[PDB]
């Protein structure tokens, strides 16, 4: 049993007609101190999988090392490592899920919330969540921590049920997700304005966008607000 | 000579040989014949079951390791039980942890390494049994030949056991023919029985004497014995 120290906030994601999108800001908080700003919390694995991680950063870096090894190990005595026998997103997930549950069962968890996003070899979209308790679930949209309360409601207005997936384009989806990141910057006290976004499309492959920023914010109305009730100036 | 260098697997002879390993290989030759062959859609195992008395049963020679994998044995039955059991666990592990079916080529590597340990340390003994592994995985149909020495090879077809050489030459001849028996299990099986009968001499394959197993594209590894093989005699 431990307690997180340096932490990463929300990880939001959703699936669209041809793939899945996933995003996370670049902050590594230390309590109320927004200590580290160049933290990448999106881990690509191969070119069909991106693992988004929130929670304790030291454990994230540990999950990172585990993922690199999985790739190395898969290559060993595998003439099809970059073909029929390459790592599928579901393999990556089942592995992590297994570890998360073993660690909680030993009363020494990896203090994180993870979202594995990607495209299976047969084109299917893959989006599943696993956390420090080893709990797992899938939904057209998935978010961790704060984004679970604020992002999901927005994203779900685009893809409310399975049948909405084929009707959702990369444009619409990336837009929803970019807006969600802004909203989170508005109400989440542990969020950063900078973030990374990644798309895994069964046709265009993996697109990893770094150094994005929340833009087009509304703050002007702040000037019209004074006092907290009766004050006039 | 030999007598001074064959008291245990940990000793090399003056010419670089490992007699205990070789004596183990001898147990295979004394074993009943079994054949294996594959097209591009299926893999088949045909094995001649041997009986003690005419009041005894014909010892089973085929073992299923998973829904997509299985093997045939020639030699010490107990050792096949151990090795197949280990193969069953390895397949099970791959599924539970990575939600991935174990590659036939990977299974081969695992068997080789388990057999090798029993040829370099004092106290143990080499396994005294030969195995023919067939399975359908992410790269199609496969056939493997396992020797107690720890040597495992992938082939289109082969046979091990007493008089195995008959069937082996037949297959090495019929190659271009059966390798194209795609989408037609019955034809592949018949070709298997025709190769195995090339090693007969004593009797002729009967109903409670013949044992066949198949796996492929849309065929989970299944075993046929008795009445079920009647239509092939």
């Amino acid at each position: 049993t431990q307690q997180p120290i340096v932490t990463g906030t929300s990880v939001i994601s959703m699936k669209y007609d041809n793939g899945v999108i996933i995003a996370a800001d670049n902050l590594g908080s230390y309590g109320s101190l927004l200590r580290f700003n160049g933290v990448e919390r999106l881990i690509p694995v191969g070119d069909n999988t991106v693992v988004g991680i929130s929670g304790d950063i030291s454990d994230m870096q540990h999950i990172e090392r585990l993922l690199k090894d999985l790739v190395t190990e898969n290559a060993y005595d595998n003439p099809l490592a970059d073909a029929e026998e390459a790592l599928e997103p579901s393999y990556i997930f089942e592995y992590l899920a297994t570890v998360m549950y073993q660690r909680r069962s030993k009363m020494n968890p990896l203090w994180n919330a993870i979202i594995v996003a990607g495209v299976q070899s047969n084109g299917d979209q893959f989006l599943r969540y696993v956390n420090l308790l080893g709990v797992t679930y899938s939904s057209p949209t998935l978010a961790t921590g704060f984004g679970a309360h604020m992002a999901n409601p927005l994203l779900r207005k685009v893809v409310d049920r399975e049948s909405d997936i084929p009707k959702t384009t990369v444009q619409v989806a990336e837009e929803a997700i970019v807006n969600a990141m802004r909203v989170l910057y508005y109400r989440d006290a542990r969020s950063s304005r900078n973030f990374s976004l990644a798309i895994i499309d069964k046709n265009t492959g993996l697109t990893f966008k770094k150094n994005l920023q929340v833009e087009n914010m509304k703050w002007d109305f702040a000037k019209d607000i004074k006092g907290y009730g009766t004050q006039k100036i | 000579f030999r007598n001074n260098y064959d008291g245990d697997t940990v000793t090399f002879s003056p010419t670089g040989r490992l007699f205990q390993v070789e004596y183990a290989l001898e147990a295979i030759k004394q074993g009943s014949v079994t054949v294996g062959l594959r097209s591009n859609t299926h893999a088949v195992l045909v094995a001649l079951k041997r009986n003690a008395d005419e009041l005894s049963s014909y010892q089973k020679k085929i073992i299923k390791c998973d829904e997509h994998m299985g093997l045939s044995l020639a030699g010490l039955a107990p050792d096949a039980r151990v090795l197949s059991n280990y193969l069953r666990q390895q397949c099970n592990y791959s599924s539970l942890v990575f939600n991935r079916k174990l590659a036939v080529e990977r299974a081969g590597h695992l068997l080789c390494d388990k057999a090798q340990k029993n040829t370099q340390s004092y106290g143990g003994r080499p396994y005294g049994v030969g195995l023919l592994i067939i399975g359908y995985d992410k790269s199609g149909a496969h056939l493997l030949e396992f020797q107690p020495s720890g040597n495992v090879t992938e082939l289109y077809g082969t046979a091990i056991g007493a008089r195995s050489q008959g069937a082996k030459t037949y297959l090495e001849r019929t190659l271009d023919t059966f390798i194209k028996i795609d989408g037609n299990p019955d034809e592949l099986i018949k070709a298997g029985v025709e190769a195995i009968s090339q090693s007969l001499r004593d009797e002729s394959l009967t109903v409670d004497n013949l044992s066949i197993a198949i796996v492929g594209k849309d065929t989970p590894f299944t075993i046929y014995d008795g009445e079920a093989v009647a239509k092939y005699i």
